[PDB]
């Protein structure tokens, strides 16, 4: 009848953070040391963290020490796991586990386990944008669509900074894919078009990525 | 439960002006009221609490008054740093509640948007996605509406928008809207149209193209 349920869990980019929680049924956690354990893709279990009664002691595996924090909430019966600066090798199913049961001694096994929540850390912390021209046609507008990069920010100048007047670079929008996108535009005399070349200089430092796109009719 | 009603929603003024923003409580709240300043993408900053006491470091041009149900924030001699959103808050022992905020902006004349539509590039289209882009340039005030129509079908749920802060030279706003479709969906329709409405326009303005020239 006793049960535990992990929540949170999902896809994380290397370097990212994710917090897990663990709720329980049919027992109160107060009298128990609570633990997090994970099962890595090769099949083995790895003990992750422990928190003793009244949070007297918190302990961590060497691989996660300094990056993970375990906390507990005895009044509402939850356990938390903060995971920061995550790494590919943190990829695993995470379980919370109760140490001891009605049988409660000075050192008990992990008597009860939740079903686990899947955490996947992708190896790329960053990703450079694709740049697409926003092709022109009194005054004319043109611009560059700067698509699918991560994380923020991206920088757009024009004709290597010579052109600043009439330039608007919009706030990035987070796409439902988890990648950012922005547009940068500029208005110019429309007579200048069959003459004057326009190049947006797109810089994305996180991915060390520099793209120059010539935008023409 | 206490409800706070803040007026006006947007306040347009010039540098040097003295302006007031007000907040009414649905029921008496003594002087348990705070005012915060907030700039875009930053944390709120507490300016005044207990209706009228300034937080240390807060410039003396900010002042608060009122008690019971009616409260006012006055900025006497607006400076460029002061254009921001201002929030009132009733704070109680356990909970709190905010008014809806007042955006203080630099006043200028009404400017209708100049509207431009951009087809997806062939390059992008080859990769399987079509981004159609609509630009509303240099308008004021900030409220505008973009609708997308494809072959005259009003679209829903497939566009995203972003807006600039007021331009530092001309105090206007610009807005970009992007309609995103798959190549398959894109290539099944001909006419792509961006339709815009703004108080400075007497009727909606539509800009379109026919897919592929
Ligand atoms: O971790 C030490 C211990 O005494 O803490 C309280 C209970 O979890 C017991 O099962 C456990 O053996």
């Amino acid at each position: 009848e006793v049960q535990l349920v992990e929540s949170g869990g999902g896809l994380v980019k290397a370097g990212g953070s994710l917090i897990l929680s663990c709720g329980v049924s049919n027992f109160r956690i107060s009298a128990h040391t609570m633990n997090w354990v994970r099962r890595v893709p090769g099949g083995g279990l790895e003990w992750v963290a422990s928190i003793s009664t009244s949070s007297t002691y918190r302990d961590y595996a060497d691989a996660v020490k300094g990056r993970f924090t375990v906390s507990r909430d005895d009044l509402e019966d939850f356990v938390y796991l903060q995971m920061h600066k995550m790494r590919v090798e943190d990829t695993a199913i995470y379980y919370c586990a109760r140490k001891g049961s009605d049988r409660l001694s000075d050192n008990d096994p992990f008597d009860a386990w939740g079903p686990g929540t899947v955490v996947t850390v992708s190896p790329a912390s960053t990703k450079g944008p694709s740049v697409f021209p926003l092709a022109p046609s009194g005054t004319a507008a043109l611009g560059c669509l700067v698509k699918d990069y991560f994380p923020e920010p991206v920088t757009v100048s024009w004709n290597s900074g010579a052109l600043t007047s009439g330039v608007h670079t919009f706030p990035a929008v987070l796409q439902s894919s988890g990648l950012y996108s922005l547009s940068s535009v500029v208005t110019v005399p429309s007579s200048s078009l069959g003459t004057q070349t326009y190049i947006c200089n797109v810089n994305h430092k996180p991915s060390n990525t520099k793209v120059d796109k010539k935008v023409e009719p | 439960a206490v409800v706070m009603t803040q007026s006006p929603s947007t306040l347009s003024a010039s540098v040097g002006d003295t302006i007031t923003i007000t907040c009414r409580a649905s029921q008496s709240i003594e002087t348990w009221l705070a005012w915060y300043q907030q700039k875009p993408g930053k944390a709120p900053k507490l300016l005044i609490y207990k209706a009228s006491t300034l937080k240390t470091g807060v410039p003396s041009r900010f002042s608060g008054s009122g008690s019971g149900t009616e409260f006012t924030l006055t900025i006497s001699g607006l400076q460029f740093d002061d254009f921001a959103t201002y929030h009132c808050q009733h704070y109680a022992g356990y909970s709190a509640t905010f008014g809806q905020g007042t955006r203080v902006e630099i006043k200028r004349t009404v400017a209708a948007p100049s509207v431009f539509i951009f087809p997806p590039s062939d390059e992008q289209l080859k990769s399987g996605t079509a981004s159609v882009v609509c630009l509303l340039n240099n308008f004021y005030p900030r409220e505008a509406k973009v609708q997308w129509k494809v072959d005259n079908a009003l679209q829903s749920g497939n566009s995203q928008e972003s807006v600039t802060e007021q331009d530092s030279k001309d105090s206007t706003y610009s807005l970009s809207s992007t309609l995103t479709l798959s190549k398959a969906d894109y290539e099944k329709h001909k006419v792509y149209a961006c339709e815009v409405t703004h108080q400075g326009l007497s009727s909606p303005v539509t800009k379109s193209f026919n897919r592929g020239e």
